[PDB]
DNA sequence: ATCGGATGTATATATCTGACACGTGCCTGGAGACTAGGGAGTAATCCCCTTGGCGGTTAAAACGCGGGGGACAGCGCGTACGTGCGTTTAAGCGGTGCTAGAGCTGTCTACGACCAATTGAGCGGCCTCGGCACCGGGATTCTCGA
DNA sequence: TCGAGAATCCCGGTGCCGAGGCCGCTCAATTGGTCGTAGACAGCTCTAGCACCGCTTAAACGCACGTACGCGCTGTCCCCCGCGTTTTAACCGCCAAGGGGATTACTCCCTAGTCTCCAGGCACGTGTCAGATATATACATCCGAT
């Protein structure tokens, strides 16, 4: 057994240096049409419209994620919490 | 020496609502203000998109999707409203 | 009196009691036309717009006791006896009075102005039975000296300064003013800028002013305030009017009588555009309203200065400098003035950084080279010097310079507090004072600095204005100069300081054709 | 026979004519529509009597009746439409809106 | 496209996908909590990026959504992404 | 004992007071002097407006004051009520300026 | 040897630790930290210099050398924050 | 169809500063995407200035000014430099 | 008169045809001057060669002939003048830098 | 400190697929006239900004002191996260068919541009009188030490 | 846990200045009439989006065990706040001169736009290989428990 911690660092190092997509594709896709259907009903998308909205939506999270760990750091923590995020995106002005 | 200014405009429209309130010089700069930055957004944006469909004019149609697209929410219904009341009232004179 | 009647009497007795004075208008301008006819065309221009005056002029027109009262023998009430020129200008004083028109007190500094006021004063209150309320507005520098004055001479008078922090002032303001226990005002004018509320609310038998070339620009904040105020006469005192321009004894004389000169396009048309001789003779309109007396004259012992211009040519950094200002931080035509000045004024110009006080310092300005060679000479000659400047940072140059070569000086600039400004003018007017140099500004200090005991000025710098540099030299030609006043003025050649010299001898030429030539 | 402006055809207050001449000198397209100004002033008319009410409003709650920038702001950063709208923007001489957390109050 | 209907889709981001994204972060340690947080914030951005773009798709009178609607978007939100046609 | 007030009952009041008015807060000579100072960098000789030089005031002290806001979370965040260059530092990070 | 200029303490200075206290009260902090004042210095100093570079790029555009009040606002508006009350 | 792509030359860019380097296709759409993006802003801006001195036409001066405006430091003067020698360059042809 | 375009003419890569093309219809002034396009054609190259040698350098530190858009990315964000222009960009199959608090290590 | 595992990390070989080179043609950039209007240069007027000085009032700013309360460190503890293991499940991939609808072509109106003539709307200038700022003074509330 | 007492709000009185209101004029909206070309509409076609279906296999899920970390509590300084006393710098008012910059005309020239032909450059459609995956395979290199 590794002691806790070792392997989320190995899993840090990991996703830090790939560059594939980390949500599944057919649920996100089922997603966006679920969200469309309430602007405009029977739409049609292009699959290379889903792919760019993946690639943005992802992006925005892990960009996200890294404010909120450095909030979480801020307050001499290591765990990151939902006060964390609330604060992140409070000081970016998407509250 | 002329600078024209929407000051006027404003006031009639301030008669309307508030027909016994006044208005300092400063608020009516910061309202002219207002205006213009308001107008650029959406003449800008309506350009862009009859840039982006090919069209050499822009339409009522284009007014309007701007107005949808900049405007939050509730602004933007009660918006769509007025200038399609007034672009049919207009159209039937 | 008694508060109770001076209560009834100096409060605005009504809400607007400024209108349109018929029995006054018709009055003035019988006796302007009585004087002479040139006043026909200020009426016309201001009967443009109102009839009432036009139709005053014509029924004046149409229609076509002045008690001698010379007041010789200098009045008993005032203690003392007084010289008789002064008697004179006091008889001018009740001749305008009586003839319901103002005037402009030009005496030149240290003939005794105050005391001739205080007398006119007390003839008010004592021959024509009138008693205050007076306003008199002094700059702040001499307000002890005019409740000296009032209490030495006519002693039987009320007399308070205004002066005071915020709460002092609230509470003199009621306990005085608004209880209405007072004779004459003292206040300065800032206090009249600042407490104007008060203070409009009184009937004014006069508004006195000292020093009144203050009051020039007929835009400045003081004009505008004096304006509001409501007062019977006016009367103004300064021995410089007609600093540098027309306009200015304009705007006096519009402070004076507000009807007569009311438009200064004819003052201006009037002669500034034979041709320049006939128009000459037509400053027989400022005759009545003028008076000045000259100190040579009157008084005697006060030889009379030589003034001589000393032309000196740019140095080699000099030269460099007015060069690469020339043609090209730098943003103004001062610019070649500091040039002329010294190099050292612009950084970087001064050798080196390990900065040292040696020979180059004189080396390097030609000004500083004539001065310093003259200041050897006359130290041979044991005369005192006193150095004058536009600029405050020359003179910590050359404050290092006289120190380099073991000179003892004092400096007032505007950056020395009032308490140690007297201290160093008592320590270089010591009857055995070491001081050999005294630096100070053109245009600092006022009036009240009386440096008698130095017998040579220097103008390290000559100013646009040439009536500061005269008053410079008033600093020691002031009267109880017995020795000979020499005065030296650097002129830097082929440079800015010759327009600018020439600038202010066109100034001096006005002044001296204009007010200077028939005021007898 | 008689010019009659198109504020008036339209039932507006402010100006179709200027809009559209800002609309051909803009460089925004080679052509504007005949409804296009129509639209952009009812447009814009809304929107001011939307803020000015509002500002009115705050001005009679501070027991004055003159619209100031401090009445514009708190109109504006009182409503969230407006607020998201001129989120971007700071008003000259409008202050803040009165906010204290509740973790520094006494007890 | 034809009588559809979906439902409680937002569970399909499932909780190790939030945990690889928190990974490619920089993050160590996640709240329990973090993980209906983050669907709430992805909801929200995906709805006004989605609304938008169908904004757009319908300005030019058609019916299926295109990358360079998506695109057109995210530039107008600020978010510009390349790779997809601009 | 005379009469004093305890510790954080002024800075309520002053809090209070500033967030009610509308002036500036910067004195406007300092500030001049300021950006004369700093525009001598770009081109020397510059002239400037006094409306050019009240529009900076007027941005700068808007921009302060929000970043103070944004300090004073990140500080209640950290559980503590004193604002911290750590704090100024976290929000400027944040906001994307660092 | 006063002829130098040996004055005129750093214009940054200017910003009296009062005036940031005034400021942090608007903002609604409580207790400030002594480190404060500094920090709020360097970052007022940051903001100023980006703002004015952009103002003078665009008044040496237009071959003027007075910086005027339009400027500023165009260079505020190019930064992303839009002031309304000057023009 | 035929969509213009700016592809070629960048290719031909790339071959001259790594003569033996390629590129993948979504790497040259990103970097098709760049340059259209960098023309938008610069145009953009340029229009803005020339609109706001009141002048009818885009010139060099424009484009440098706008160049100057949106990029930082050293690639502004870079940039600035290669303009102005290929005006000149041009110029004296 | 054997045709010269301007592009070859100013020692450009970068069309100068298309760019004046560019500019003379997509509504941003009423005319165009002649040194315009040359002018933006130069800076666009500069640009592009800026972005491409930083991206080769990096694709050979992979140690690989071809560049990807994780070299585009790297490139962009190591070099902080490019970060800085593309601070508000998404290059598409990019990823991010490798980089963990220090805090996060194992003491 | 040393040893036993578990995890990258190079290293070699086989595939394939996507990047690059080559050929067509067509449409767009270039050469060459011709023209008109945008912008540069000139001149006059008036108002604002700079520089280096002065004088004065008066709040703010700076400094020192005391003391209180908040920061920070240390300790304990008790959950709640991480790690790992079976167990489903549903995502990804490949292949197929169907049809909606995206994109292109051709016609031809109807609607925008443009021009000339006319005239009302809006801008600048001038004047005044209420709204709001300021100032005592007096009641009210809120803090603090009992 | 009730008085001191200090700060704040709420009243009247001034007073002053800027917001509204009126008048003249001029210049941009409006009206009427060509004209030409964008876009609106009808028709076609072919592509790509959608709906299935089957199969494999990683990835998600549920559960257990047990550290370590988040949180609460307790002292301890020490640093920041409240307050009083100086003192000093901002803030008005001034002086001087001169240039910068905005208007408002004018003159004029040269550089753009607008056409007409007409070749090359570039987009598209192909046909290869070599660079980049995929598998194994052995090595080295951290990590964690004795
Ligand atoms: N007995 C006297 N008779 C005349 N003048 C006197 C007498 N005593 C003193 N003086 C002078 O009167 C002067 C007051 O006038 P002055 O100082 O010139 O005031 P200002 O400078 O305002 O003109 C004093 O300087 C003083 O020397
Ligand atoms: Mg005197």
């Amino acid at each position: 057994r590794y002691r806790p911690g070792t392997v989320a660092l190995r899993e840090i190092r990991r996703y830090q240096k790939s560059t594939e997509l980390l949500i599944r594709k057919l649920p996100f896709q089922r997603l966006v049409r679920e969200i469309a259907q309430d602007f405009k009903t029977d739409l049609r998308f292009q699959s290379s419209a889903v792919m760019a909205l993946q690639e943005a939506s992802e992006a925005y999270l892990v960009a996200l994620f890294e404010d909120t760990n450095l909030c979480a750091i801020h307050a001499k923590r290591v765990t990151i919490m939902p006060k964390d995020i609330q604060l992140a995106r409070r000081i970016r002005g998407e509250r | 020496t002329r600078k024209e200014s929407y000051a006027i405009y404003v006031y009639k429209v301030l008669k309307q609502v508030h027909p016994d309130t006044g208005i300092s010089s400063k608020a009516m700069s910061i309202m002219n203000s207002f205006v213009n930055d308001v107008f650029e957004r959406i003449a800008g944006e309506a350009s862009r998109l009859a840039h982006y469909n090919k069209r050499s004019t822009i339409t009522s149609r284009e007014i309007q999707t701007a107005v949808r697209l900049l405007l939050p929410g509730e602004l933007a219904k009660h918006a769509v409203s007025e200038g399609t009341k007034a672009v049919t009232k207009y159209t039937s004179a | 009196h008694d508060p109770e009647s001076n209560k009834k009497r100096y409060l605005l007795k009504d809400a607007n009691g400024k209108k349109f004075d018929l029995e006054g208008t018709t009055k003035r301008f019988e006796h302007l036309l009585s004087l002479s006819g040139l006043f026909k065309h200020f009426i016309e221009s201001k009967a443009a717009k109102d009839p009432k005056f036009r139709q005053v002029l014509d029924v004046l027109e149409e229609n076509k006791e002045s008690i001698e009262f010379q007041f010789r023998e200098s009045p008993a009430y005032v203690n003392g006896q007084l010289r008789p020129y002064q008697i004179q200008g006091v008889n001018w004083l009740v001749s305008l009075h009586k003839n319901k028109i103002a005037g402009i007190l030009a005496d030149e500094m240290g003939l005794g102005k105050t005391l001739q006021t205080i007398s006119f004063l007390g003839y008010l209150r004592y021959i024509e039975k009138i008693p205050g309320p007076f306003l008199v507005i002094a700059p702040k520098s001499t307000l002890n000296n005019w409740l000296r004055e009032i209490n030495r001479w006519t002693p039987d008078v009320n007399a308070f300064i205004l002066q005071g922090d915020k709460e002092e002032r609230a509470e003199l303001i009621q306990k005085k003013l608004l209880g209405c226990d007072f004779d004459v005002v003292i206040a300065s004018y800032e206090i009249i800028i600042r407490e104007k509320s008060p203070l409009k609310k009184i009937n004014w038998e006069y508004i006195i002013i000292d020093e009144a070339h203050r009051i020039k620009n007929e835009e400045s904040m003081l004009s505008q305030v004096l304006r509001e105020f409501t007062s019977r006469n006016r009367l103004l005192i300064t021995g410089t009017p007609l600093q540098n321009n027309l306009h200015e004894l304009w705007a006096l004389l519009n402070f004076l009588l507000p009807d007569i000169f009311s438009d200064a396009q004819d003052f201006d048309d009037w002669f500034s555009s034979d041709q320049d001789k006939i128009v000459k003779q037509l400053h027989t309109v400022l005759q009545p309203f003028l008076l000045r007396r000259i100190k040579s004259d009157v008084e005697t012992s006060l030889l009379p200065k030589k003034e001589l211009n000393l032309y000196v040519g740019m140095s080699s950094m000099q030269k460099k400098w007015y060069k690469k200002i020339l043609e090209k931080l730098l943003n103004i035509m001062m610019q070649l003035r500091k040039c002329c000045n010294h190099p050292y004024l612009f950084d970087g110009a001064e050798p080196g950084p390990p900065y040292t006080t040696d020979e180059h310092l004189v080396y390097n300005a030609a000004k500083l080279q004539v001065l310093d060679k003259l200041l050897k000479k006359l130290k041979e000659e044991g005369s005192r010097v006193l150095i004058f400047s536009q600029m405050s940072r020359l003179l910590d140059i050359l404050e290092d310079y006289c120190y380099f070569r073991n000179y003892e000086y004092c400096r007032i600039d505007g950056s020395t507090a009032h308490e140690d400004r007297i201290q160093a003018i008592d320590d270089y007017n010591a009857p055995d004072s070491k001081k050999f140099v005294f630096l100070l500004t053109t245009r600092a200090g006022g009036l009240g600095i009386n440096l008698t005991s130095a017998d040579v000025v220097v103008l390290y710098d000559s100013d646009w204005n040439p009536q500061a540099d005269l008053q410079a030299m008033d600093r020691a030609h002031r009267i109880g100069q017995k020795k000979q006043v020499k005065v030296f003025r650097l002129v830097t050649d082929n440079s800015v300081e010759e327009k600018i010299l020439e600038r202010a001898t066109q100034k001096l030429r006005l002044d001296q054709l204009v007010i200077q030539q028939n005021r007898t | 026979a008689k010019a009659k402006t198109r504020s008036s055809r339209a039932g507006l207050q402010f100006p179709v004519g200027r809009v559209h001449r800002l609309l051909r000198k803009g460089n925004y397209a080679e052509r504007v529509g005949a409804g296009a100004p129509v639209y952009l002033a009812a447009v814009l008319e809304y929107l001011t009597a939307e803020i000015l009410e509002l500002a009115g409003n705050a001005a009679r709650d501070n027991k004055k009746t003159r619209i100031i920038p401090r009445h514009l702001q708190l109109a504006v950063r009182n409503d969230e439409e407006l607020n998201k709208l001129l989120g971007r923007v700071t008003i000259a001489q409008g202050g803040v809106l009165p906010n204290i957390q509740s973790v520094l109050l006494p007890k | 496209r034809h009588r559809k209907v979906l439902r409680d889709n937002i569970q399909g981001i499932t909780k190790p996908a939030i945990r690889r994204l928190a990974r490619r972060g920089g993050v160590k340690r996640i709240s329990g909590l973090i993980y209906e947080e983050t669907r709430g914030v992805l909801k929200v951005f995906l709805e006004n990026v989605i609304r938008d773009a169908v904004t757009y798709t319908e300005h030019a009178k058609r019916k299926t959504v295109t990358a360079m609607d998506v695109v057109y978007a995210l530039k107008r939100q600020g978010r510009t992404l390349y790779g997809f046609g601009g």
